[PDB]
């Protein structure tokens, strides 16, 4: 079985084969294992043909001595690992060693940028983040050894039915700034690296005001007193005519 | 675990704060300073205290079948009643009391002659 | 038998058990050992200057020296929140401060009564 | 943007009150002089 | 057969393997794909029937939900001594007015 | 199912070790495996009847025992640097009648040379940018624990109490700090996207959680550091906002207030006793 | 359709069954039999009531069904989600009740004074 | 309108002018 990770685009047609030559197997099966888990049965066939269940398809060929797995509609929720196995009427299962697959999304409405979050107040470092990207972009590994670079990957927000890449850099030492982090990365042209001016939209704060019951309680509080100094006014008023025009 | 099992379970929506009591039994028993205050079945497992802002305090303990448990004692402070003090504040509390003061005292020196 | 204290003045929480006569004293916050070598232990107390929220809440204990942490006597579990040229106005300061506020403004008008008095 | 019970229509309610009391009060004043 | 209604972050959302059709109540905005409605936040009340249709073998079958909160966010907790207090020192104040006019009267 | 005891387990250079395999579904026959990067997986015994054992492929320093017909663990006699791998253990119902393994959860083993060798992690939380706010109208929490050894955290997000699964991205694999040497430490990052309405509040709690798994007490500790042992570590943030009116200001209004409400009416009551007072006593001397 | 009817006053909720005007009706919450069998005090059952006495927001809020009985709970097509936050003495006030309260009490005030300051003259 | 600081600033004004020209209205009479 052939190893090394291919990356297909989302929404295609997915091919993995096997060979087994030569000897004379009887039982097929094919496996799928996430990362940090354990193996899982997927599809059970002992006959040359077609056994559907779903969108997975498998073929055998006993003649020609290889086997086969295809995916259709393809989703990111396929990236895994895939082992393929076969045995005799015994026992002995044979397995081969898998291949990584790789499904990478559209990502219609690219935007790319470099941000620099703010600090921790317990710890010595400053982080970058360089988000999404386009999914053609290759995020390479630092030069220098006091920097660490991670790997893209892509997260799903279902509140608001959005994808997008992320990369993360960190260092230790000064002289690391935002301006030069993923120096070595090729990178696209036009991406925002923002200025240290602020721009705080005030009309986005009232979009989140909330209200407990004290407070309530104590605004009402307030517009009875308004009320008491009304009513105590009027007889001090009242009474200091009547002292004075006698 | 040396008969510790009442912990705290915070940080929720509304400012509720609640106890939950370690021990495999049924109708689980609830003190406060010795005499009894509740009387919990199944289908609820915690007891509730009100919100955090009237910030409880005391010493709280719960049994099952066995023996009593050791108690635990709540401290909240969550001040909710503070003011900060600064130049604006007591301007204004000076400039109110003065101007207040001066409407009083040209009352009382109509009223005398 | 006896709860612990808590003193809070200004960002300074200190904190007091008087459960053993004499030996000496280890504290414990969330299972992790607190004092000796900001924080500071005196010979029954323990001094936590600059107080955050986040960072200082939970469990407290005080275990007599050579023992478990799991035989004290109870826990504290304890959640502040301080401020800094702060007052908190009860239904007693509020009570002083209308009182003595009474007080002060009820002799200047007797003073411009007098005044005016005898001048007309 | 949930105000509840803080609305600013109650404040400004009772201060608007008392704007029509001192209008219709110098209105009268200047009746007399 | 249910229908999933789910609540991320601080909203609610209906969601269903086919089309969503109203019935009365809030309206909601529906996402960039169909088969999930917005209900908005939480401490709105949304309150509505929602009704939607089978398939994943339910197949061929029917079902409805209704939605109700009381997220009490216009309230006041006030005990029953305290309505006493007020309206005895509304009272007091009134009369104390009234007695202050008639000392007028005369001078 | 098939399940599985421990999840995780250090131990040092010469120390036995028992780790078991259970099963309930009935059915009669067990196999241990291993798997390495770049091998698959290699079996190491196998028991096809209740009191029967065979061998596999790579046998040696392990050793079986079929007593019951539930239960199948396996020993390892004395440890040693190469015995670091993942260990599966897979059932199946009769000899052929139908080819399907049941695999459990796995196990993982590192073995060391020495105990000083073991640290905890450090957590940390960044709080999001203003750029971002402004420009995309979303913010992005970044999470890092670095510095442990060996390779056994778990890593989660709680929002007022309660887990969250939606908008998280954790690394797969930890990476290490210096990947020349051999007793090198690790390191681990993760995210949360949250849009901007819910950050701006001041009353949402947000956490990174990270469980541990190290020593125990039956272990000898000489060392002037703590003793690195199995615990949660963690870090924590209010959301904020930079400009306008939130609600945390407005209670600093309505308080200052009441308070000057308060004085004023007690003025005015005073004033009310002087020139009541006067008047009765005016209208007493006028008999 | 007819929808259900939720009543809540202080921290005590009661709900109505909307459908079945003459039968006997069961209650089913989060899949478990609910109420009808004089365990828990604090919840009771009527012919088409169901009263949840000391109501928790946490525990006790979610999906509620009502079946006559003799049938299943799966062939059931018409369910109801709550929420619900109570506590004892808690009303529910609007904001124009409030401003009526304000300007009545004015008027009254206002409607005495005319009153006793005519008949003061008429002494 | 968010700000309430602007409305209390505002009644402190309204009222000592309320007083003042009432006091001077009946006095004139
Ligand atoms: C008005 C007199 C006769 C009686 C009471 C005094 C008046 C002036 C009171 C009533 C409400 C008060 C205000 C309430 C709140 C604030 C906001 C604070 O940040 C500065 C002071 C300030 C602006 C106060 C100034 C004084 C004030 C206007």
């Amino acid at each position: 079985q052939d190893p090394g990770p291919l990356s297909v685009p989302e929404g295609a047609i997915v091919s993995l084969n096997c060979t087994y030559s030569n000897s004379a197997f009887q039982y097929f099966m094919w496996y799928r294992q996430y990362s940090r888990k354990g193996p899982e049965l997927l599809m059970y066939t002992y006959s040359s043909g077609n056994k559907e269940d779903g969108r997975f398809t498998a073929q055998v060929d006993k003649s020609s001595k290889y086997i086969s797995l295809f995916i259709r509609d393809s989703q990111p929720s396929d990236s895994a690992t895939y082992l393929c196995a076969m045995s005799k009427g015994y026992s002995t299962l044979t397995f081969g060693k898998g291949t990584m697959l790789l499904v990478s999304p559209d990502i219609q409405n690219p935007d790319p940028a470099v941000y620099q979050l703010r600090d921790s107040k317990s710890s010595d470092k400053s982080v970058c983040l360089f988000t999404d990207f386009d999914s053609q972009t290759n995020v390479s590994q630092s030069k220098d050894s006091d920097v660490y670079i991670t790997d893209k990957t892509v997260l799903d927000m279902r509140s608001m039915d959005f994808k997008s890449n992320s990369a993360v850099a960190w260092s230790n030492k000064s002289d690391f700034a935002c301006a030069n982090a993923f120096n070595n990365s090729i990178i696209p042209e036009d991406t925002f690296f923002p200025s240290p001016e602020s721009s705080c939209d005030v009309k986005l704060v009232e979009k989140s005001f909330e209200t407990d019951t004290n407070l309530n309680f104590q605004n009402l509080s307030v517009i009875g007193f308004r009320i008491l100094l009304l009513k105590v006014a009027g007889f001090n008023l009242l009474m200091t005519l009547r002292l004075w025009s006698s | 675990k040396g008969n510790h099992l009442v912990k705290v379970y915070d940080y929720q929506e509304d400012g509720s704060v609640l106890l939950t009591c370690d021990a495999e039994a049924k109708n689980i028993t609830w003190f406060k300073d010795g005499k009894m205050i509740g009387f919990l079945t199944e289908d609820k497992k915690k007891w509730n205290l009100g919100s955090n802002a009237k910030d409880p305090r005391g010493m709280y303990q719960c049994k099952g079948s066995q023996n009593k448990s050791k108690p635990l004692q709540v401290y909240y402070r969550m001040c909710q009643n503070c003011i900060e003090l600064n130049a604006a504040t007591i301007s204004g509390f000076l400039f109110a009391e003065i101007v207040s003061i001066f409407v009083l005292a040209v009352g009382v020196y109509f009223i005398a002659g | 038998q006896t709860p612990y204290k808590v003193s809070i003045s200004g960002t300074t929480v200190i904190l007091t058990c008087p459960q053993y006569p004499g030996s000496e004293i280890l504290w414990q916050h969330n299972d992790k050992n607190i004092g000796g070598d900001n924080i500071g232990s005196d010979e029954d107390h323990l001094s936590l200057k600059e107080f955050s929220e986040l960072e200082q809440s939970g469990y407290y204990v005080c275990y007599p020296r050579g023992s478990k942490p799991e035989d004290a006597n109870f826990y504290l579990y304890l959640r502040a929140r301080v401020c800094e040229n702060c007052m908190e106005m009860d239904v007693m300061s509020v009570a002083t401060i209308v009182i003595v506020d009474i007080c002060i403004t009820g002799g200047l008008l007797l003073l411009v009564y007098y005044w005016s008095k005898n001048r007309k | 943007q949930s105000f509840g019970l803080l609305d600013p229509k109650l404040c400004y309610l009772l201060d608007g009150i008392l704007f029509i009391y001192g209008v219709i009060l110098t209105a009268l004043f200047l009746r007399v002089k | 057969f249910k229908i999933p209604i789910e609540e991320l972050e601080d909203r609610v959302f209906v969601n269903c393997n086919t089309s969503i059709t109203w019935v009365e109540g809030t309206v909601g905005t529906l996402l960039s794909d169909i088969t999930r409605l917005d209900l908005g936040k939480r401490i709105l009340d949304p309150r509505g029937i929602y009704r939607c249709n089978g398939t994943d073998i339910y197949k061929d079958k029917e079902s409805t939900v209704q939605v109700h909160y009381r997220m009490c966010q216009s309230c006041v907790e006030l005990d029953p001594a305290t309505v006493a207090g007020i309206i005895v020192t509304d009272v007091i104040a009134t009369l104390l007015l009234a007695l202050g006019v008639f000392c007028f009267a005369g001078h | 199912g098939v399940t599985q005891t421990p999840k995780f387990q250090v131990l040092k250079t010469g120390q036995s070790m028992t780790l078991q395999c259970a099963q309930d579904m009935n059915h009669e026959y067990m196999s241990w495996y291993r798997q390495d990067p770049g091998m698959g997986l290699r079996l190491i015994h196998y028991s096809v009847g209740a009191g029967i054992t065979d061998q596999g492929e790579v046998p040696n320093g392990y050793n079986v025992s079929r007593s019951t017909t539930e239960d199948f663990p396996l020993r390892l006699l004395s440890a040693a640097p190469s015995q670091t791998s993942v260990y599966f253990c897979a059932s199946r119902r009769r000899q052929g009648a139908s080819g399907e393994q049941y695999f459990g959860p796995g196990t993982r083993l590192t073995v060391t040379e020495d105990l000083k060798n073991v640290f905890p992690p450090e957590v940390a939380v960044f709080e999001p940018s203003e750029a971002e706010i402004s420009h995309t109208q979303k913010a992005t929490l970044v999470c890092l624990a670095t510095g442990f050894y060996p390779d056994h955290v778990e890593l989660s997000w709680w929002v007022n109490g309660k887990e969250v699964h939606s908008g998280v991205s954790t690394d797969p694999q930890p990476l290490k700090e210096q990947p020349a040497l051999n007793d090198s430490r690790y390191c681990l990052s993760s995210r949360l996207r949250v849009s901007a309405t819910f950050w701006q509040n001041p009353r949402n709690h947000f956490r990174c959680q990270v469980q541990f798994y190290g020593l125990s007490e039956n272990d000898e500790w000489t060392q002037d550091r703590a003793k690195p042992v199995t615990q949660i570590v963690s870090a924590e943030a209010w959301g904020r906002a930079d400009c306008g009116f939130t609600s945390e200001s407005y209670q600093q209004g309505v308080l200052s207030a009441t308070i000057a409400y308060e004085i004023a009416l007690g003025k005015a009551t005073l004033y009310a006793v002087l020139v009541s007072a006067l008047v009765l006593m005016a209208m007493v001397k006028r008999k």
